C-alpha cells in the first residue's frame, strides 16, 4: 500500500498548512480591523477640521469602470482633474476599494454621530446621473436595522415621498409645512424596527426623491435626517435654477441648505454627463 | 486503484492552493501594514493642521474646588458662561454687588470649573502632548497664586497632567512600534530660583547652570544638568518622587520647575524621523505681596517674580500678535522665556494653565490672575 501511504503523507501535509492558515487568519483580521480603525481616527480629524473651517461638505463617489481616460481622480488628496481644470473635493472616494456599505461606516458615519449627538438637524444630499437604489438601501442598513446603537436608543421613523415639477408628487410608501426650523409632511409615518423588512418591495428599486427620518431618544424633541436623491440629468438642471423660480422642489431645498447641516455627495457614474455633475460641485462650493 | 490515483492528485492540487493562500495573505498583510505606516504620517499632518486652527497659543482657566475651611465658602462672586461652539471662547464674569456693581468679564478658549477633574483637564491637554509625539515643541505652563492648584494640576499622583502626559507617551510609543517607530525618551527636570538654574535630578553648590542655544538646530541645552533616558511610567513615577512640591514647599511656591521632555522617533521602513521637546512648567507663585515691612531678600524675590511673570506675559501676548515677524520679542530679558524660546516661536504650541480659587477670600488675587490671562489671549 504505497499509494495509501502517500495520501498519509499528502493528508499530514495539509494539516500542516491549514493549521499556519488558521493562525495567520487571526493576524490578518487583527491587522485588517486595525486598518479601518486607523482609518476612522483620521475622518474624525477631517470632520473636525471641517467643523472648524467651517466649510460645506462634499465628497466624490467614484465608479471609474467606464470613464475616459482624460479624467484623473486623486483619491489622496481629493481632486478631481480633467484641460487644466481642477475640481475640489473633501474626500474622493474609490468605489472600486470602497462600498456602499462601508461608504456609511468609514467615510459617513462621523460626520452622523457629530449631527446626532449635538442634536442638529441634518442631511444628505446625493447627486447622480444614473438612477441606482443600492446607496438608498445601505442608508436603511445602516441606520435602521435591529442591531444597530441607532436602533438602540432611537425610535426610528421614515416617510418617503417624490417631488416633481410640476406639481405633484406622491407617496413612495404606499401601493407640507415649514415650522420653526424644520420641514413636516402630511404624509405615510412607518416606524422601521427591522430594517428593509419594515418598507415595501419597491424601496431599493431600479438599482427629486425626498427620506425623511426621525430619531425621537428612549430613556423628547426628535432629531431630523433629510434624504436627497437627484436620478438623473434633467433632475439636477432643477437643481441649478439661477444659483428663478419657487417651485415646491426648489422650496425644500433652500430651507435645508440655510436651516440645516448638508452633505453633499457627487455620484460619478456615467462617462457621457460627468462635466455637468462636476460644474455642479463647483458651484455649492461657492454660493 | 485509479481512485487512489484520482485522490492523490486532488491532494497536490489542495497543497499546491493552500501554499498560495499563505502567499496571497502574506501580501495582503504586507499591503495592510504600508497602509498603517502611511496613515500614521497622514494623522500627524490632520492633527496639527487642528491644532493650528484650535490655536498655537491657547488659555485655559481652572477654579479648583472650594477648600473649607480654609478660605470663604462663598463662590457667589464668580459667573462662568457656556461654551459658545460657534465662536469657539467661553466667557465669565467676576461681580461685586453694591449701588453700582463692580463687573469684570473675561474670555478664555476654555473654563474647567470646581467640578471638572484632573481627568476632564487632560481631555483637552492630551492633544498637545501628541504634538510633541509629533514631532512638535510645546510648552505648557500652570499660572496663579499660592494655593490656587497649579501642583496638583501638574502632578496629582495618577492624573496630573505630568503623570497623564508620561502614560500617553509610552502608551502611544507602544502602539507606534508595530508601524516602523522606534522612539528614545529623554528628559530634565529643573528649578528656577532667582533667576538661577538649579538640577532637580542631581545624584553642588558650586556648579554653574548655563544656558546654550543651538541656532541651527533650534534646540537649547543646559550646562552640567543631569539628563536621564526615561524606559517607563514607573521608572518616570519613581524619578519624579525622589524629585517631588514646610521649607520646601515654601520655597516651591516660590520658584518655576521645569520638566522638559524630548520625544525622538525614527522609522526606519520610511526614513522618517521627529523630534519634539514637551515642557511642562509649575510657576512661581503670582500673588501680590505686601513688601513694606519685608526683609531684603524676601523683596529681592519677590522682584524677581515679578520680573519672571511679567516677562512671561510679555513674550507670549507679543506673539500671539499678527505683526510678530515685524515686532522684536525679548527672550533673552528672563531666564524662563530664554530657556523656553524654541519651544514657543515656529510651529510650537503653547498653553496657558491659569489656576483660580472660586472663594471670596481671594478675589482680588483672582482678578490679577484673570488680567493676565487677558494678556496671554492671542488674536
Ligand atoms: N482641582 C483640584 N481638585 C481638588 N483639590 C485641589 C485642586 N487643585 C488644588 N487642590 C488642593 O488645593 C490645595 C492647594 O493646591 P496646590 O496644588 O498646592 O496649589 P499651588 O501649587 O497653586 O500652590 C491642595 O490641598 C490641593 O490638594
Ligand atoms: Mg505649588
Amino acid at each position: 500500500a504505497a499509494l495509501e501511504k502517500e495520501i498519509a503523507a499528502l493528508e499530514k501535509e495539509i494539516a500542516a498548512l491549514e493549521k499556519e492558515i488558521s493562525k495567520q487568519e487571526k493576524f490578518y483580521n487583527d491587522t485588517y480591523n486595525t486598518v479601518c480603525k486607523e482609518l476612522l481616527r483620521s475622518r474624525r480629524l477631517e470632520n473636525s477640521i471641517i467643523e472648524q473651517k467651517g466649510t460645506m461638505r462634499v465628497y466624490a463617489y467614484v465608479m471609474e469602470q467606464n470613464l475616459p481616460e482624460n479624467l484623473l481622480f486623486d483619491y489622496e488628496n481629493g481632486v478631481i482633474t480633467q484641460s487644466e481644470h481642477v475640481y475640489k473635493f473633501n474626500r474622493v472616494i474609490p468605489h472600486l476599494k470602497v462600498s456602499e456599505d462601508c461608504f456609511f461606516t468609514q467615510e459617513y458615519s462621523v460626520y452622523h454621530d457629530m449631527a446626532l449627538n449635538q442634536k442638529k438637524n441634518f442631511n444628505l444630499i446625493s447627486l447622480s446621473t444614473t438612477p441606482h437604489g443600492s446607496l438608498r438601501e445601505s442608508l436603511i442598513k445602516f441606520l435602521a436595522e435591529k442591531d444597530t446603537i441607532y436602533q438602540k436608543q432611537y425610535v426610528i421613523t421614515l416617510q418617503f415621498v417624490f417631488l416633481s415639477d410640476d406639481e405633484f408628487s406622491q407617496d413612495m410608501l404606499l401601493d407640507l409645512k415649514f415650522e420653526k426650523h424644520s420641514i413636516s409632511l402630511d404624509s405615510k409615518l412607518v416606524i422601521i424596527e427591522n430594517g428593509l423588512e419594515d418598507l415595501p418591495l419597491n424601496f431599493s428599486a431600479d438599482e427629486m426623491g425626498i427620506i425623511k427620518v426621525q430619531f425621537f431618544p428612549r430613556d423628547p424633541v426628535p432629531v431630523d435626517f433629510y434624504f436627497i436623491e437627484l436620478n438623473n440629468l434633467k433632475s439636477i438642471e432643477q437643481f441649478d435654477k439661477s444659483i428663478s423660480a419657487e417651485t415646491p422642489i426648489a422650496l425644500v431645498l433652500k430651507k435645508l441648505i440655510s436651516d440645516t447641516k448638508s452633505f453633499f455627495l457627487l455620484n460619478l457614474n456615467d462617462s457621457k454627463n460627468v462635466n455637468k455633475l462636476l460644474t455642479i460641485s463647483e458651484e455649492v462650493q461657492t454660493q | 486503484i485509479a481512485a487512489l490515483k484520482e485522490k492523490i492528485a486532488a491532494l497536490k492540487e489542495k497543497i499546491a492552493a493552500l501554499k498560495e493562500k499563505i502567499k496571497d495573505t502574506e501580501l495582503g498583510m504586507k499591503e495592510l501594514n504600508e497602509i498603517l505606516i502611511k496613515e500614521e504620517t497622514v494623522r500627524r499632518t490632520l492633527h496639527n493642521e487642528l491644532q493650528e486652527l484650535r490655536g498655537n497659543i491657547r488659555v485655559y482657566l481652572r477654579i479648583r474646588p472650594a477648600l473649607k475651611n480654609l478660605e470663604n465658602s462663598d463662590t457667589s462672586l464668580i459667573n462662568v458662561n457656556e461654551f459658545d461652539d460657534n465662536s469657539g471662547v467661553q466667557s465669565m464674569e467676576v461681580t461685586k454687588i453694591q449701588n453700582t456693581a463692580q463687573v469684570h468679564e473675561f474670555k478664555f478658549d476654555k473654563i474647567f470649573d470646581q467640578q471638572d477633574t484632573n481627568v476632564d483637564v487632560f481631555k483637552e491637554v492630551g492633544q498637545l502632548v501628541q504634538s510633541s509625539l509629533d514631532g512638535y515643541n510645546v510648552a505648557i505652563f500652570a499660572y496663579g497664586q499660592t494655593g490656587s492648584g497649579k501642583t496638583f494640576t501638574m502632578l496629582n499622583p495618577g492624573d496630573g497632567i505630568i503623570p497623564s502626559t508620561i502614560s500617553h507617551i509610552f502608551n502611544w510609543i507602544n502602539k507606534l512600534k508595530t508601524k516602523g517607530w522606534d522612539y528614545k525618551v529623554n528628559a530634565e527636570f529643573i528649578e528656577i530660583y532667582n533667576e538661577n538654574i538649579v538640577d532637580l535630578l542631581r545624584s553642588s553648590i558650586g556648579l554653574k547652570h548655563e544656558i546654550r542655544h543651538d541656532q541651527e538646530t533650534k534646540t537649547t541645552t543646559i550646562t552640567n544638568v543631569t539628563s536621564v533616558k526615561l524606559e517607563s511610567e514607573e521608572m518616570v513615577e519613581i524619578i519624579l518622587k525622589k524629585a517631588n512640591r514646610t521649607a520646601s514647599n515654601e520655597h516651591s511656591s516660590r520658584s518655576h520647575s521645569i520638566f522638559i521632555i524630548h520625544l525622538s522617533g525614527s522609522n526606519a521602513k520610511t526614513g522618517a524621523h521627529s523630534y519634539g521637546t514637551l515642557n511642562l512648567v509649575d510657576l512661581a507663585g503670582s500673588e501680590r505681596i505686601n513688601v513694606s515691612q519685608v526683609v531684603g531678600d524676601r523683596l529681592r524675590e519677590t522682584q524677581n517674580i515679578n520680573k519672571s511673570l511679567s516677562a512671561l506675559g510679555d513674550v507670549i501676548h507679543a506673539l500671539g500678535q499678527p505683526d510678530s515677524t515685524k515686532r522684536h520679542i525679548p527672550f533673552r530679558n528672563s531666564k524662563l522665556t530664554y530657556l523656553l524660546q524654541y519651544s514657543l516661536t515656529g510651529d510650537s504650541k503653547t498653553l496657558m494653565f491659569v489656576n483660580i480659587s472660586p472663594s471670596s477670600s481671594h478675589i482680588n488675587e483672582t482678578l490679577n490672575s484673570l488680567r493676565f490671562a487677558s494678556k496671554v489671549n492671542s488674536t
